């Protein structure tokens, strides 16, 4: 299978052999076991021209998995602010929401990317959004006593 | 793979213990010269001190599955095994801080127990990890120690006394030890001696000695015991222990000879060419000199000329009538004369009926059939074995499929001891399951079906496993209509 | 898949037998004395199929139709060792002809046939002409046919069995005979092709107009049948060329290998009709009964398959148009859950005395119809136990006949569900 | 660099004559192997006597059709080692084909194929010629399909199918052995052109104005289109240039590995623009199976033109199609057509009934309402598989009842298949 090759590719992030699947036609949104395509797993490790690569041969922005997780959900997350900029500027879902409820804004702030969280705020995060505990963005910097980000949520 | 088992790198020794795992259960029960980690012990005790938690876990359960692969015949090595393993076992493997690398050693530990005639070598053995530095690990081999009794017992024990003494000896120091699981594990297994022998006993040796607080604990626990004072039955048995008039023939009636009722007029009838002389002739010495009798006599008669022409018309003669007449008179000699038969009898007219299987009309059939089955029930597996087989490789359909049904027939039949290393296993794999592939695999469904009760009438006899090899090879289609037959089959 | 054993037994097998080596022989150029006249290739392109002479075994235990054979026209080509015969007769009596008197002989014929097997370069199989009424024919017939196919497995058992009927034999065991016979013929021929006397005496008498039809005069269409069935077999073509491929086109159940015949035009002993048939014609003599060598109507049954063979010079455009148009304008009588089950092919070559012919090999359920003909008179015959002392006293059982009663019954049945199916 | 041909059954075999007659008419190459004249060897190996044999095994299990290669125009071409015989055909059954006669022969086909395979250097694959149908073309060919992924697993293999069309068809089973030798041959295959013979059989009596074709008829079209296909491996174009790259551009998914090829154009012996040819390949009539790819999704496309065309008018007729056409395509292709020009004519047979055209394509599409000739086989084996019918001449060859269902599931499974991408 040429979209199981492509995964193992753009997780463990060989620039160059992306190239070589996808000019052999490989499945750009090619799904894993759990619903990751290959533009979850760039997004997820960092590599940067391989999010951009996927993204221009047409790769689902707004692609969910099994857990609702977009491709900004986990850049968001693991705290990639080249490619979260990349995958908002080619139409990424500021408020997605996943199976736990949370938005990308609620991985950033948990996880301590102030200047993520600012990039996703200046694209119309929802501050008030929660997840299914109740919490907002905003509670969590109040409970993780954050007043770093406290301060850039209120911005 | 085979010698990596001693290799550098954790991860390709995390393989071989894999490998091993599966060659235990993969592997022949009668078993390969391969599976040689009984006769150097040495290599698993190696194993089971991994310098690897991940690995060393893989190596013991590898050593659990070999350990109960070795519940097969004969192994009565089992005492250099638990003098080279359970050592290692216990005092890294009962240590270990893992759930399951603990869970398996103790498992392990059980399958050497049930190994021995009794616990005392066994016992022996673990007693002084009783006096290690590390709590945990006398916290657990007391533990180990209390549940090889409370499952086997003491029995088959030569001096229980002198045992008896070496297990009391520390229980006063093991009740002070600073660690309160020491303590509580070790007045579970005072329980256990108690639930076996006590009160009175460990009274006058144990109790006196602890603490206040202590032996009401104990008298509490005893209370809550119910049942009788040594255990009626064991929850668990040893190896042995496991397994653990005459009646009258009719066959003494007199005999009777019949060479006297034979007529004048009998050989020139047979070989006439006229077939209702041949048939009179059969048919009477049949009706009016084989029929009413019950036993031939066994002492100085030599029906080996009169068989060799009943043999004569049931391959050549042209006349079917003739042919069922005859293996209807082979059956009576066979039956009314059993363990005649031993050689020359039985072979003289073994290969004329395997060959007139080719007859299809269901009269003939069942009478050569029938006599067929008579030679076999007192010649099984002479000369049938091998020659059956060949007569499945025959090139008349209908003889392959009644020569296949014939080995199934004789193998549902098949109770010849023994115990192992019959005529069946010598050609087993070499003759017998070559053969019986070839009518699973036949041009002809009839036949192929025959062949899949006879393969499954094998595995029954001699371990579905065993055979899995060829099973494999086979397709997954034909495979579960060979498993269909197995289910429903018996011997 | 090229040569093919021919093997004529009884008093109609030998019949019939030789009135096949006549039509053929000359439709192929070959005189009484064993030598080629003809003047084309397409005649000896496969003669190497049915000679070497014929490649043919003639039986009996009458020892009178041996000279009955030689005595004829092509009496003198047939290879002298060929011919094995016994010293009585069976007398109708089909147990003498399978289990006693029969029984002896059947080993000398099968060394014969073996001889003629050993010197061919590929067999095809085998080709049995008989009468099922008799005792010979039937009875050492089928326990022939039984003793090849163990000794042949790897090859086709095809048969020419004729049917009896009162209007030709009054005898009263043929429905005993018949009835053992065919109780063999389902379980031991490939092929089977149903040539009824019933039906070879109401063409005789109604559609030619002979007042007191012959054997000769019988055996006139049966011979001419059988060159058009082994039209195919015998000279270059497409479609049905081998035995097996023929029997896998036309058998979809093993059981149900009875085929109806028939052809066309009906013509008599040496007339000649001046005009001959168009193809819309010969196409338009399938569904008329009145050209089946067995007795049943195809309008009351469903055609499973079918087998047209077309000979002579003509439009083969014409002649798909005419058999597609046959098909689809008559819908409902060939089944549904078959597709394409119908089969044309043509040789250019026309049969003896005609310019145009067409023969019509039908595996249709009608055939039940004569199989309950045979059954009935069997039963009757039999809920008397009239004659069974015959039987019985060549070593056969009476249950034999209760099993061959209910197995013709079951193959009646199974023609039955078939006709009643749906594709749905 | 080289391709090894496989013939299997009459129609394979009659086909590769007609092939092979019409390779070295455009190689000129002569019927006793000489040349008065590289790209062209990837099919022919080469004497020591300046002789070109090609790289081919006829396989029949019975004489009658490859006795006439062995005595014809092209009897000295091949090597007698590469015609291969048996005696006792398979009977239209695909159980004889792959069980029963099958075993028998394949030993010896799949070591004069390795004699021919030692010979090359560099080995890509294999082209298969059979019938469906056909008992030899469809129980023989999978036999053999499956041991080559064995002998030579790390290498390509192509099929061109005979799909089979009452027209011309010879048995009742030909549904049967068709839907058998697919789901056997399925993993073994990783590109397969069908033959429609209706196809074939209506283009040969509107375009070339015959009432009833031959055989001879139908395979000389045939033969022009698998030139069509092979040339890009034959001459070195841009294009196809060799066995891997018919699955990178074709091939989207394993199992849908089945090509729609179009051809134009066809005219009779008794020139057109680059615009109108183009334009005829998304016309049904020319089509090589019987399908509406209006009512399907294109997974990809690519025109092989040979003969007088200027890349420009290719360009302008693709634009045409493009825009003045709806050709629908699946949203994860590149969507792009690809091309490639090979400036050399469209060879015909001296006599053909085809006439000499100035230029030519094959246009080859794998698109989704291929899956109709699916449909229709699945739907004749269904009613005759309701009631067993012929089944026990299969059951009765070494064949298990079972592989029919396991079969007809596999072709109800890649039905779905080829739904699922067009959705
Ligand atoms: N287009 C084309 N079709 C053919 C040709 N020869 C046979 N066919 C078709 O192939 C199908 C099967 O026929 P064959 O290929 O001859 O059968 P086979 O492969 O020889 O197998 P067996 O004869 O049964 O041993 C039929 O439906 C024919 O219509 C041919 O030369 N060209
Ligand atoms: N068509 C035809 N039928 C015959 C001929 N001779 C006998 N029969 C039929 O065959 C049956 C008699 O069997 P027959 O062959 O004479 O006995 P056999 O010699 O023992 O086989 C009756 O049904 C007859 O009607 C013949 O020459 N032609
Ligand atoms: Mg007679
Ligand atoms: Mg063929």
């Amino acid at each position: 299978d040429l979209g199981k090759k492509l995964l193992e590719a753009a997780r463990a992030g060989q620039d160059d052999e992306v190239r070589i699947l996808m000019a052999n036609g490989a499945d750009v949104n090619a799904t894993d076991a759990s619903g990751l395509t290959p533009l979850h797993l760039a997004a997820t490790y960092g590599h940067l021209e391989i999010v951009e690569v996927l993204l221009k041969h047409g790769a689902d922005v707004n692609a969910i998995d099994i857990m609702g997780s977009t491709p900004l959900h986990l850049a968001a997350l693991i705290g990639h602010l080249e490619i979260v900029e990349v995958l908002l500027k080619h139409g990424a879902d500021v408020n997605a929401v996943d199976t736990w409820g949370d938005t990308p804004l609620h991985l950033a702030a948990i996880m301590g990317h102030l200047e993520i969280v600012e990039v996703l705020l200046k694209h119309g995060a929802d501050v008030n959004a929660q997840d299914k505990f109740g919490k907002t963005a905003f509670d969590i910097s109040i409970d993780n006593g954050n007043e770093d980000l406290a301060e850039i949520l209120q911005k | 793979l085979e010698q990596r088992a001693s290799h550098k790198v954790w991860k390709a020794r995390l393989n071989a213990y894999q490998e091993l795992n599966n060659l235990f259960t993969k592997s022949s029960v009668i078993p390969n010269d391969v599976a040689n980690y009984w006769l150097d012990p040495e290599l698993f005790a190696s194993y089971i001190v991994d310098s690897n938690v991940v690995a060393q876990e893989n190596a013991i359960i590898a050593l659990h599955t070999l350990l109960e692969y070795i519940s097969q015949v004969p192994n009565v090595s089992t005492s250099k095994l638990r003098l080279q393993w359970i050592p290692p076992l216990v005092e890294k493997g009962l240590s270990s801080s893992r759930a399951a690398t603990k869970a398996k050693a103790t498992d392990c530990i059980m399958l050497l127990t049930q190994s021995d005639t009794s616990i005392q070598q066994t016992v022996n053995l673990m007693l002084p990890s009783l006096s290690n530095k590390l709590p945990r690990l006398v916290s657990s081999c007391v533990k180990c120690l209390a549940t090889i009794i409370e499952e086997f017992g003491f029995i088959n024990v030569s001096d229980i006394n002198i045992l008896l003494s070496e297990i009391l000896e520390p229980l006063p120091k093991l009740s002070s030890h600073a660690d309160r699981n020491v303590r509580s594990e070790t007045m579970n297994l005072i329980l256990q001696i108690y639930k076996w022998f006590g009160k009175e006993l460990l009274q006058e040796l144990l109790l006196e000695k602890l603490k206040p607080i202590q032996q009401r604990d104990l008298s509490r626990m005893f209370e809550k015991y119910e049942g009788t004072i040594p255990p009626k039955q064991q929850p668990r048995l040893f190896q042995w222990a496991v397994p653990a008039n005459a009646v009258d023939p009719f066959e003494l009636l007199p005999p009777s000879v019949i060479l006297d009722k034979f007529p004048a007029d009998f050989q020139t009838r047979i070989s006439s060419t006229k077939w209702k002389d041949r048939v009179e002739a059969l048919e009477e010495i049949h009706n009016n000199v084989l029929k009413p009798v019950k036993k031939l006599a066994h002492k100085n008669q030599d029906y080996s000329d009169y068989l060799r022409v009943l043999a004569n018309v049931i391959q050549k003669d042209a006349n079917v009538q003739a042919v069922t007449i005859a293996a209807n008179s082979v059956q009576l000699l066979c039956n009314s004369l059993r363990s005649n038969f031993t050689r020359s009898y039985g072979a003289i007219v073994l290969v004329p009926l395997l060959e007139r299987t080719k007859e299809k009309k269901p009269s003939v059939n069942e009478a050569i059939c029938s006599a067929l089955d008579a030679v076999a029930t007192y010649c099984g597996f002479d000369d049938c074995l091998e020659e059956t087989l060949n007569y499945m490789k025959h090139k008349t359909p209908q003889v392959r499929i009644e020569c296949t049904k014939f080995l199934t027939r004789m193998l549902q039949g098949w109770k010849s001891d023994g115990p192992l290393q019959n005529q069946l296993l010598f050609k087993l794999l070499p003759e017998v399951t070559t053969a019986v592939l070839k009518i699973v695999n036949d041009t002809q469904p009839t036949t192929r079906n025959t062949g899949f009760e006879c393969f499954a009438t094998l595995m029954k006899l001699v371990g579905e496993r065993e055979l899995a090899d060829p099973l494999e090879k086979l397709d997954n289609l034909k495979k579960k209509k060979i498993y269909e037959y197995y289910e429903k089959v018996e011997v | 898949m090229r040569e093919i054993v021919h093997i004529q037994a009884g008093q109609c097998g030998n019949q019939i037998g030789a009135k096949f080596w006549e039509v053929i022989s000359d439709e192929h150029g070959i005189d009484p004395t064993g030598s080629y006249h003809g003047d084309s290739d397409l005649q000896l392109e496969r003669i190497n199929v049915y000679y070497n002479v014929p490649r043919a075994i003639l039986v009996d235990l009458e020892p009178g139709t041996m000279d009955s054979v030689r005595s004829g026209p092509f009496g003198q080509i047939f290879r002298p060792d060929n011919f094995v015969f016994g010293q009585s007769g069976a007398g109708n009596n089909w147990a003498k002809g399978h289990y006693t008197e029969g029984a002896e002989l059947v080993d000398s014929v099968l060394d014969v046939v073996r001889k003629e097997s050993e010197s061919c370069d590929c067999l095809q199989g085998f080709q049995l002409t008989h009468s099922l009424g008799g005792g010979t024919g039937s009875g050492m017939g089928t326990l022939l046919i039984s003793k090849i196919r163990e000794e042949y497995p790897d090859r086709i058992m095809n048969t020419f069995s004729v049917v009896p009927s009162p209007k030709v034999s009054d005898t009263v065991v043929e429905p005993y005979n018949a009835t053992l016979s065919v109780h063999q013929l389902v379980e031991n021929t490939d092929e089977t092709y149903c040539i009824d006397n019933e039906a070879l005496y109401d063409i005789c008498f109604r559609t030619l107009k002979l007042t007191t039809p012959t054997y000769g005069d019988l055996n006139h269409l049966v011979s001419a049948t059988m060159s058009g069935v082994t039209t195919c077999l015998r000279f270059p073509g497409q479609l049905n060329a081998d035995l097996r491929k023929l029997a896998v086109n036309m058998v979809p159940f093993p059981r149900l290998h009875f085929f109806m015949p028939g052809f066309a035009p009906l013509t008599s002993r040496g007339s000649q009709q001046y005009r001959a048939l168009t193809v819309p014609e010969l196409t338009q003599q399938m569904f008329d009964a009145k050209n089946m060598m067995a007795a049943c109507d195809p309008r009351h049954g469903r055609y499973l398959t079918v087998a047209a063979v077309f000979r002579g010079r003509m439009s083969m455009k014409e002649v798909d148009e005419q058999m597609l148009n046959v098909q689809n304008k008559n819908s409902s009588y060939f089944v549904e859950w078959i597709p394409n089950n119908v089969k044309t092919a043509v040789c250019d070559i026309p049969p003896r005395g005609l310019k145009m012919s067409a023969t019509f090999i039908g595996n249709s359920t009608a055939i039940q119809e004569l199989f309950k003909r045979i059954s009935e008179q069997f039963t009757a015959m039999f809920r008397r136990k009239a004659f069974l002392h015959w039987y019985t006293g060549e070593g056969m059982d009476e249950m034999e006949f209760t099993e061959a009663e209910s197995n013709m019954n079951d193959l009646v049945s199974e023609y039955q569900q078939y006709q009643d199916a749906t594709a749905d | 660099r080289e391709c090894i041909s496989i013939h299997v059954g009459q129609a394979g075999v009659q086909i590769g004559n007609a092939c092979w007659e019409l390779y070295c008419l455009e190689h000129g190459i002569q019927p006793d192997g000489q040349m008065p004249s590289d790209s062209f060897n990837t099919f022919f190996s080469e004497t020591g006597a300046g002789k070109h044999v090609p790289r081919a095994v006829f396989v029949d299990l019975e004489p009658t059709v490859i006795d006439e290669v062995r005595t014809g125009t092209y009897r000295q071409l091949f090597h007698p080692e590469q015609l291969i015989t048996g005696k006792e055909d398979a009977a239209n059954n695909y159980a004889r084909g792959h069980y029963t006669i099958g075993k028998e022969i394949i030993d010896l086909v799949l070591d004069r194929i390795r004699k021919l395979a030692d010979q090359c250097t560099g080995l890509q694959g294999f082209s298969v010629f059979h019938s469906f149908g056909g008992g030899t073309g469809s129980g023989f060919t999978s036999l053999l399909m499956e041991r080559l992924s064995v002998d030579y697993g790390k290498k390509s293999k192509l099929e061109f199918s005979i799909y089979p069309a009452p027209q011309v068809s010879t048995a009742v089973v030909e549904p049967y052995n068709s839907i058998l030798t697919t789901h056997t041959t399925l993993e073994h295959s990783d590109c397969a052109f069908m033959v429609d013979n209706e196809a074939i059989y209506d283009i040969c009596r509107r375009n070339l104005d015959i009432e009833r074709p031959t055989y001879t008829n139908l395979n000389r079209l045939i033969g022009q289109i698998v030139s069509s296909i092979t040339a890009s491996l034959r001459f070195d174009g841009a294009l196809n240039v060799d066995l891997t790259e018919f699955q990178t551009n074709l091939v989207p998914y394993p199992r849908a590995h089945f090509p729609l090829a179009t051809y134009a154009p066809v005219i009779s012996a008794e020139q057109l623009s680059v615009a109108e040819i183009t334009n005829a390949c998304f016309e049904p009539a020319n089509q090589m199976v019987k399908c509406d790819p209006r009512h399907g999704k294109y997974m990809a496309c690519c025109l092989l033109y040979r003969g007088d065309v200027v890349p420009k008018d290719v360009n302008a007729a693709i634009a045409t199609i493009k825009t003045k056409r709806t050709i629908q395509f699946v949203d994860w292709c590149p969507t792009g057509f690809k091309v490639g020009i090979n400036y050399e004519p469209p060879t015909v047979v001296p006599g053909g009934d085809l006439a000499k055209v100035q230029r030519a394509v094959c246009m080859l599409s794998n698109t989704t309402a291929i899956a109709e000739a699916w449909a229709r086989l699945d739907h004749k084996f269904d009613l005759m598989y309701a009631k067993r019918a012929f089944v026990h001449w299969y059951v009765g060859e070494g064949m298990e009842e079972g592989e029919f269902s396991e079969a007809r599931e596999d072709m109800a499974a890649l039905e779905k298949d080829y739904e699922e991408v067009g959705v």
